[PDB]
């Protein structure tokens, strides 16, 4: 839901010199080096044909590694993190599923057309009426309205509100000082598969599908019209496949169509099991992928966690959770990350808030740590003690 | 399901009730809504009986009278003494030349329109006698052996009964399974001399007010054609039903009455269809109407036969003539029709227009009425003058006097 | 385009009496009632499953009393005028014709939100400001110069309703309410235009069927919910006699739908053949449509009233006439067609602009009249030759 | 692209300039190529204005008048009227229901060939007064404001610049990025009395040589439909783009249709919706019938055939019958067209051989009368030569005569 909202790019920069904490990233230099070199292989161009593969035990940062590249790469280059399992659906099939991951992760910069009717507000004018607007150009009291100009009056009047086609007023400075009626080139990455989403007919639709092939058609039509035109510009994004493993021998072959294609975009993978069966087979190969894909796989290996490395990532983690907790709270915090997953450490750290509001606190102490410890397991523990009840 | 029929084209004469025919089997001058002309009306009864006897075997009839002159009341009254459900499907021959659908289509939707189809289907109805109808709602009394039986009849199905004009004192069914009221009469415990028992005013039900009756549902082929469209499979589909129904012992096919205006526009193929539908035991009348004499057969532009039918069919036709009609019968006429339509007409607006019906037509007449008394509603007056219909005549004209206004200068 | 845009209505007063000279029309007082009684059994209901056919010579009005009963029924009622030789062309069937000729006179009524930019102007503020005051306040709300120079345009400073960054109106100074008047405009949008829209040489360089049915569907939604409203119009098919019988059958059969349109025809034959089929009939009209056929008669003009039409004509063309002017125009209107004597105006009116002077003489009118045969002429001339 | 137009059908009326009026609205006798029809004339003019003004609103005009009267001539007139490279696309009723094809695609070929576009397009072109025409890469000296310039051309080039036949003094440019030599005229240095101002002695060019000259391409949609070989609409949304991006801009032509009272009711009903539109161009008819019966109904009898629909909106210009003088002046006016020189007793019997069928039969009498005076080795042609060549090529009315009389 909200994990790896804080890993805004690799933070190495330097000529390729990861620096300890740099933008939330912390730890795992090995690893960040090499999905550098991945990055600027991404601009160079010499990456088709080719995938990254992200080795190592569960809870290394092995998704975050993924987050950052999209964000290096770009402030919007579109990023799709699905699961192996994922695509066994009884749904869609293997292909239907696959198809749709690819699609959301190729992202089109749609350079929409906005007119963009900015100024400084002179004067509120109220309201179907108009309302001075001035810019550096010249003062050309433009056309407004009632509900915009409620808005307007619920905003910082006037603080310019810069008016996009009479939709939204930016209340930042006195900025909407260039052309009164001005025109803009609005960033808007749609995914391939936004599109197509657009285009079905169909709110509760999760619970009472799969998209036409006409349908995909026709805005592949669409999107070389636009992009022979020059408003769209395909951006190649990176899509993560997590427990690559759980896939079997035949969406494997899919996946070698998809990354010979000039849309295809970056793919990178992950998984934490050595050589195993491979799915839909008899044999048993490395990582549980076909020979053929592996022989052209960049596989980055990443560390598991060091004591304080832990520490500070926890201590990200709670300025986004608003909670404040004691030193030796968050030392057991650490621990519990060393003896057992980081990812228990964190459901650990919400849960103990509400305890601390419970006796009606403000910062969490290591009372409250064994208290919520206690209450819920981890996945270790529970499996653990609950086949022994079995023997 | 739904009554598809053109209630437009009958809309004019359902004044008419019957043939309107004594036992000993002649006319009087007016019964059933019936007036003037006779020798016709005989003859009809007698196909009527020829009918009932099943020997008209393979044989049609031909109504030849000038415009105007009752061939399609005749029509109708004849539908109406084979049964009042019985269908009628009245035509013109120049709607077979259609720009989008085949003479076959058109000829075959006519001839499946003037099939009926007794369905008799139990179902639970609230046959009872109306005491009140208090719509505190809206609960009404329904009197019948047990006794007054009170039920709330829901405003939807109180205006229905409305619409089925319903009153107190009369013995009704109201279908509660289907939410739908129609009207069975009165009771017979009011009925005078011209009220028997067993009609328009019932006797009272002998039995609990909601009984499995079987709901005679009166339906064209057609009726269900509509349905299943909502093509030839379509065809064939409900064919096999219905066969299949009949055997049972659930559905009693009652052939009607087809009505051919002006057959003289029909092709030589389409008499073709004609007379080989019209072989077949099932098909239904085929009461055709020519408005000329001799005329050449539309496709054959070289052969004149009597009335344009090909000889093959003449000669398999029973012809039957009508009168042009008398001023005297044309203003009984306009006034059974004024009656129907809800206008009080002076005795001397009624010579005018008979007058005016002697000059162009009945149907000018008739069709005059609305106009006059609508005029008449505009000055504020409830009842039409004389000066209100020399106002409409000297507005509206007739076909004739139109072109001849036109060639008087032309 | 044009042509007779000077009648909004029939001009019959009240208790069908008309009034002679009233919103265009000017003449045929039979006509004129019988057109009144035909349109208030429209309101009332009772003309289904039947038709209007209004015979007369041509240069009588015939397509006047149409429009006018079109206009009389509602401001925005549909109206469409065909031919009967229209439909017999060369991309579409004469079914099709029909069709579109049919759906072009249903009209639906659809309400749409708009924020009409309005206000009583008290100050003329001229790229810039403008004055206006609602009931719910006053501002002087800015306007383009295009806009202010419509305003002028329009009679100032009554109004005025200047549509939201459109043009303006002028009603008085007095529309008042909200300066945001966020009134549903009820569009009127016949069943062929939005079909189309489903659907510029186009016609230099014929729908299917599913377009038709996503169309009916959608108004038929509308309609239902209560956001549109479909009023049947009037659709009037000149040289009614054109149409053979196939097109008739058709015709029957439409009028027998519920949305079907009150339908008027003219003709000026009588006892014409009809077109398919050998059998001659009044009017070319087979009896079966005949029978059920409210006739309508347009008696010919008389002097005065040609001369008043031809006062409106030139009123509506911005001509200036010389009464000598006026009179000739008249005896030529009565010699020859009306559509002649007002072809003659602006060729008239351009043979006086060659001269350089305001009001047209007598002597251009005669110059044009020279210089442009008109119907009679031409053939008389040309068979004189042959 | 090739420009499609029947060279053949307005070969005949070439020596037509304009409409030859003055400003006033009277036309002159004599004008630009035209000689009486003054009443035919002025209406022409009223039309050309009415067209200019865009006061046409779905209307049209039908020229009536017996054959051999200038109804093509006075059609072309106000083509030319409009403008000089304005489209005029003639064309007889008669084979728009060929024996193959479809009449919908003969008329709509025939409105398309009434449509031009004025492509301006900005091209560096050599627009350079020739000083002189050294051959040797031909680098031909072109004196300009700037001054004379050398300019390496190639010998195709070269033979273009003959086609044009270019000579010293001779104002041309010539397109620098497709090597083509267009004679624009001479040097304003040698105007006289005749030779004026911008025209075939267009002044000394001001600016470089090389100067980006908006030169204007007349072609019309069918050119680019023919080129082009539905496919047909394609062409059309590649000259919408054209037109919006601001370099096209659409001039509408005339369509003149002769014998159109033997076209079907179809062909008038997809006419009456053609020009329904606004961007359609003058629709121009012309007849020689009276009443005649319209072609698909056999019992309604109309003017000219046209259904009434359409002749309600219709403005009729006859067009009158020419005397012996005027026969005479335009056989003449022909002649001169032609490089023929005749006596004028030749002519005043070509006049009245002319009166007798057909002004056609004596302008065609022209070309034949020519060869055999060509053949005696006389340069002229006598009033023998034209008697010989009456007695040996016929007429249809005389020979129809002729065939008729035996029977
Ligand atoms: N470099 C880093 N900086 C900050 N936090 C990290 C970093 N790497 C990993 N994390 C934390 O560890 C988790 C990474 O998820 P992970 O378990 O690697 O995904 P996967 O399911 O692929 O194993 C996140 O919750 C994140 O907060
Ligand atoms: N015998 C009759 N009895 C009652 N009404 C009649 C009779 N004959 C004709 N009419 C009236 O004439 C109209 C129908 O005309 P009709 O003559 O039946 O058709 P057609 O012209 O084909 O014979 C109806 O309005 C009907 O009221
Ligand atoms: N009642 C009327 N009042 C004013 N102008 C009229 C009236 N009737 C006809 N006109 C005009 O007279 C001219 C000729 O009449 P028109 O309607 O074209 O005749 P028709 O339809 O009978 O051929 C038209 O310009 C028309 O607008
Ligand atoms: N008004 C005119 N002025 C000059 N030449 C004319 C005129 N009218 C006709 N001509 C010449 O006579 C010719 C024959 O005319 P023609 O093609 O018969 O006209 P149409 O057939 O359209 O009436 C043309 O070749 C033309 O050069």
């Amino acid at each position: 839901i909200g994990a790896h909202s804080h890993i805004r790019g690799l933070g190495l920069d330097d000529a390729l010199e990861p620096r300890q904490a740099s933008q939330g990233m912390v730890g795992q230099l090995a690893a960040r080096r090499a999905a550098g070199v991945v990055l600027e292989m991404i601009r160079e161009g010499k990456i088709a044909g080719r995938a990254v593969l992200i080795a190592g035990q569960p809870g290394t940062g092995k998704t975050a590694i993924a987050m950052g590249m999209a964000q290096a790469l770009g402030p919007d280059t579109p990023f799709t993190a699905i699961a192996g399992s994922e695509i066994f659906s009884l749904e869609m099939s293997k292909t239907e599923a696959l198809t749709q991951a690819f699609r959301r992760s190729i992202g089109v910069r749609i350079k929409e057309e906005t007119e963009i009717i900015e100024g400084e507000v002179v004067e509120i004018q109220i309201d179907v009426g108009k309302l001075t607007l001035k810019t550096t150009e010249m003062e050309t009291i433009y056309d407004l309205g009632t509900k915009m100009i409620e808005s307007l009056t619920k905003d910082k009047v006037q603080a310019g509100d810069v008016i996009t086609i009479d939709k939204a007023t930016g209340k930042i400075s006195k900025c909407p000082d260039g052309e009164l009626q001005k025109r803009k080139e609005v960033v808007h990455t749609v995914s391939l598969h936004e599109i197509d989403v657009i285009n079905s007919r169909t709110f509760l639709a999760l619970f009472s599908g799969e998209i036409k092939s006409e349908v995909r058609e026709q805005i592949n039509a669409k999107v070389a019209e636009w992009r022979e035109e020059g408003k769209a510009e395909i951006i190649p994004g990176v899509l993560f496949i997590d427990e690559v493993h759980m896939l079997d021998i035949e969406s494997f072959s899919f996946l070698n169509r998809a990354l010979e294609s000039d849309m295809a975009p970056v793919l990178i993978m992950a998984t934490n099991r050595g050589i195993t069966r491979i799915r839909g087979t008899s044999y048993q190969s490395p990582h549980g992928i076909p020979i053929d894909l592996l022989d052209r796989l960049l596989i980055v290996s990443t560390t598991p966690y060091s004591e304080k490395d832990t520490k500070q990532i926890l201590r990200i983690r709670c300025e986004e959770e608003d909670v404040e907790m004691s030193e030796d709270a968050y030392t057991v915090l650490t621990r519990i990350g060393l003896e057992t997953s980081l990812r228990y450490a964190i459901q650990l750290i919400t849960a103990a808030s509400l305890v601390c509001r419970k006796r009606k606190g403000t910062e969490v102490q290591v009372d409250d740590i064994k208290r919520v410890y206690s209450l819920f397991l981890d996945e270790s523990r529970s499996t653990q003690y609950m086949k022994e009840y079995q023997d | 399901v739904k009554s598809t029929t053109k209630t437009q084209r009958i809309a004019s004469h359902s004044h008419v009730k019957g043939l309107g025919l004594d036992e000993s089997g002649l006319a009087k001058q007016a019964a059933s809504g019936l007036v003037g002309q006779e020798n016709a009306r005989e003859a009809c009864g007698v196909i009527v009986e020829l009918i009932k006897s099943k020997k008209m075997a393979g044989r049609a009839v031909l109504l030849a009278g000038p415009p105007g002159t009752g061939k399609t009341a005749l029509a109708l009254a004849i539908a109406q003494e084979l049964g009042s459900k019985v269908p009628f499907c009245p035509m013109v021959g120049s709607e077979v030349y259609s720009t989008e659908i085949k003479k076959t289509e058109v000829l075959m939707e006519n001839f499946r329109r003037a099939i009926g189809l007794r369905i008799k289907e139990t179902k639970e109805v609230y046959e009872g006698e109306v005491t009140e109808l208090t719509p505190c709602h809206v609960i009404i009394g329904l009197k019948t052996a047990k006794g007054t039986k009170q039920l709330k009849l829901d405003p939807s199905i109180f205006e229905s009964l409305q619409k089925e004009r319903v009153e107190a004192g009369d013995v009704i069914y109201i279908e509660a399974n289907s939410g739908a009221v129609k009207r069975q009469g009165r009771c017979d415990t009011y009925a005078t001399e011209f009220d028997l028992e067993a009609e328009e005013y019932v006797p009272l039900p002998k039995g609990d007010v909601h009984k499995k009756k079987e709901i005679i549902q009166d339906v064209t082929l057609h009726d269900l054609d509509v349905a299943n469209a909502r093509t030839d499979k379509l065809r064939g589909e409900i064919n096999k039903v219905v066969n299949k129904y009949i055997d049972q012992g659930i559905a009693e096919l009652v052939p009607g009455v087809l009505f051919v205006d002006e057959v003289h526009m029909l092709d030589i193929e389409c008499f073709t269809y004609l007379h080989r539908a019209l072989e077949s035991s099932i098909a239904p009348i085929v009461i055709f109407a020519s408005n000329r004499g001799n005329c050449v057969i539309r496709g054959t532009e070289d052969i004149t036969s009597p009335h344009g039918i090909p000889l093959d069919l003449l000669d398999r036709v029973m012809i039957i003539r009508t009168m042009l009609y008398t001023p005297q019968e044309m203003k009984q006429i306009i006034k059974i029709r004024a009656q129907t339509e809800g206008i009080n007409i002076s005795e001397e607006a009624l010579n005018h227009l008979g007058e005016i019906g002697t000059k162009t037509t009945l149907r000018y007449s008739v069709q005059l009425l609305t106009p006059a008394n609508l005029l008449a509603k505009i000055n504020g007056k409830d009842s039409i003058e004389k000066e209100h219909v020399e106002e409409i005549s000297e507005l509206f004209y007739d076909a004739k006097s139109s072109a001849k206004i036109l060639a008087d200068q032309q």
